[PDB]
C-alpha cells in the first residue's frame, strides 16, 4: 500500500 | 561512480534526525511502546526517501524495491539507533530528547532482552571504533542484503567495494583489513537477531493490545 | 598452529551423518515434525562432540561453551542441512532417506516459509560455488559468533584467518578475495534469519501440541 | 544439565 505510493511518486 | 563518490552519495542521502515530541509523563509499558512506535513511523517515512536516494535503487524492479525495504526496515532502524548510541555507553539514543537506560527496559516485558542485544552490539561497534563512512556502507548493505537481480548484485557489490575502500583509507595492514571487514560483517548477524526479536515483540505488543494498529509502521509489520 | 592446522582439524571433526530409520507412513503435520525433531535431537548429540574438537573450544570458559552452543544450535543444524543440499536444487537433504521437495513443506503450517529461506540460501551458496573448507570455517564461525573474552575473540579471529587463507588458496584477485569474504559473511545474516524463524516455529509447535520435544532438543530449546 | 555433563565428560 503507502510504500507503492512513495516509491512511485517523485518528490 | 568511484567508491569515494558512492560514499558521498550515501552521506547526502542521510535521513534527517527525528525528534520524538511529547507532553511529558513518566514510563509505563504502554507509554514506552507508544513513544517507540511514534518514532519508528516517522523514521520509516524518511527511510523510503533515503533508499530512493541510493544510486541504482530506483533502477531495481518495484517488486525488488518493496522486497528490500519491507524485509530490512527494523534492521535499518536499529543500525541507526546503534550508531546514535556509540559514544553513549549503557544508553540507547532513540532521539536527542529520548535517551533510554538498560534498567529502563524492565518497563516493557520482552524489551529488556532487545535492549541488552543492541547495547552489546553497540559496544562491539564502539570497540571496533566504527567510522561514520563505515556506518554509511554497512546500513546500505543491510537494505540490499535483506534477500532485476543483476542490478541488485551490482548495487550490493558497489556498496561492498566502497566499504573495502573505506577500510583501506585507514592505512591498516591487508590481514587487518580482511579482519575488520569480517568483524563488521559478522555483526550483521547480530543486527538481524535484534531485528527478528524486535519484530516478534512488536507483533506480541499488538496481539496483547498494548499499542494500537499503526499506519505505515503496520504496513511494514504486516506484508 | 595456524590456518592450515585449523582447517585440518575441522576437516577431521565433521559429525557423523544421522540416519532417520522409520516405518512407512504418508506425511502429516505431526509426522514431519516428528521426523525433524527426531533428526535434530540425534544431530545435537554429535554437534556437542564436533564443537569439543574445534581447536581451543574446550579452553574457553564453560559459561561461553554452553552459551555459544545454546545460541547457535539451530543455525549450525541449518548450515549442515544447506551444505548437504548444495548440489540438489529445489530439495532439502535432511538425511539420505529424507529428501524433501519444496512442496512437501505444505504438510506443516509455517514450515514452507523456512524451507523457501533455506533453499534460496542454498541456491546462493551453490551460485558462489561454496567449497568444503569454506563451509567448515563458516560453520565454526556460526558457533563462535552466536554471542575470557580475549580467548573467544582470539578463536573467532583464528577461524576468520583460516577462511581468508582458504579464499587465498584460489588464484583470484585481491578485490575478488575481499568480495568473496563479503558475499560469504553477508550470508551469515540469512542463516540467523532462518534459525530465528526455525526456533519461533518449534516453540509454536510445542505450544500447539503438534510434537513432544526430545531430551537434548528440549534442553537446547529451553535455554 | 546434559550439555554441562557432555562438555566436562571426555571420551
Ligand atoms: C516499531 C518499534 C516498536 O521499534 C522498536 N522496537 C524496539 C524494541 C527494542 C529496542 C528498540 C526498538 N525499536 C526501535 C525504534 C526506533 C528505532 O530507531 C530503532 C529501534
Ligand atoms: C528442531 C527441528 C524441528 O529443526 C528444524 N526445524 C525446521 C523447520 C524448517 C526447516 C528445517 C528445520 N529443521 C532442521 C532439522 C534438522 C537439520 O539438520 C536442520 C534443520
Amino acid at each position: 500500500h503507502l510504500i507503492l505510493h512513495l516509491l512511485l511518486q517523485d518528490s | 561512480l568511484s567508491p569515494e563518490q558512492l560514499v558521498l552519495t550515501l552521506l547526502e542521502a542521510e535521513p534527517p534526525h527525528v525528534l520524538i515530541s511529547r507532553p511529558s509523563a513518566p514510563f509505563t509499558e504502554a507509554s514506552m511502546m507508544m513513544s517507540l512506535t511514534k518514532l519508528a513511523d516517522k523514521e520509516l517515512v524518511h527511510m523510503i526517501s533515503w533508499a530512493k536516494k541510493i544510486p541504482g535503487f530506483v533502477e531495481l524492479s518495484l517488486f525488488d524495491q518493496v522486497r528490500l525495504l519491507e524485509s530490512c526496515w527494523m534492521e535499518v532502524l536499529m543500525m541507526g539507533l546503534m550508531w546514535r548510541s556509540i559514544d553513549h555507553p549503557g544508553k540507547l539514543i532513540f532521539a536527542p530528547d529520548l535517551v533510554l537506560d538498560r534498567d529502563e527496559g524492565k518497563c516493557v516485558e520482552g524489551i529488556l532482552e532487545i535492549f541488552d542485544m543492541l547495547l552489546a552490539t553497540t559496544s562491539r561497534f564502539r570497540e571496533l571504533k566504527l567510522q561514520h563512512k563505515e556506518y554509511l556502507c554497512v546500513k546500505a548493505m543491510i537494505l540490499l542484503n535483506s534477500s532485476s537481480s543483476r542490478k541488485l548484485a551490482h548495487l550490493l557489490n558497489a556498496v561492498t567495494d566502497a566499504l573495502v575502500w573505506v577500510i583501506a583509507k585507514s592505512g591498516i595492514s591487508s590481514q587487518q583489513q580482511s579482519m575488520r571487514l569480517a568483524n563488521l560483517l559478522m555483526l550483521l548477524s547480530h543486527v538481524r537477531h535484534a531485528s527478528n526479536k524486535g519484530m516478534e515483540h512488536l507483533l506480541n505488543m499488538k496481539c496483547k493490545n498494548v499499542v494500537p494498529v499503526y499506519d505505515l509502521l503496520l504496513e511494514m509489520l504486516n506484508a
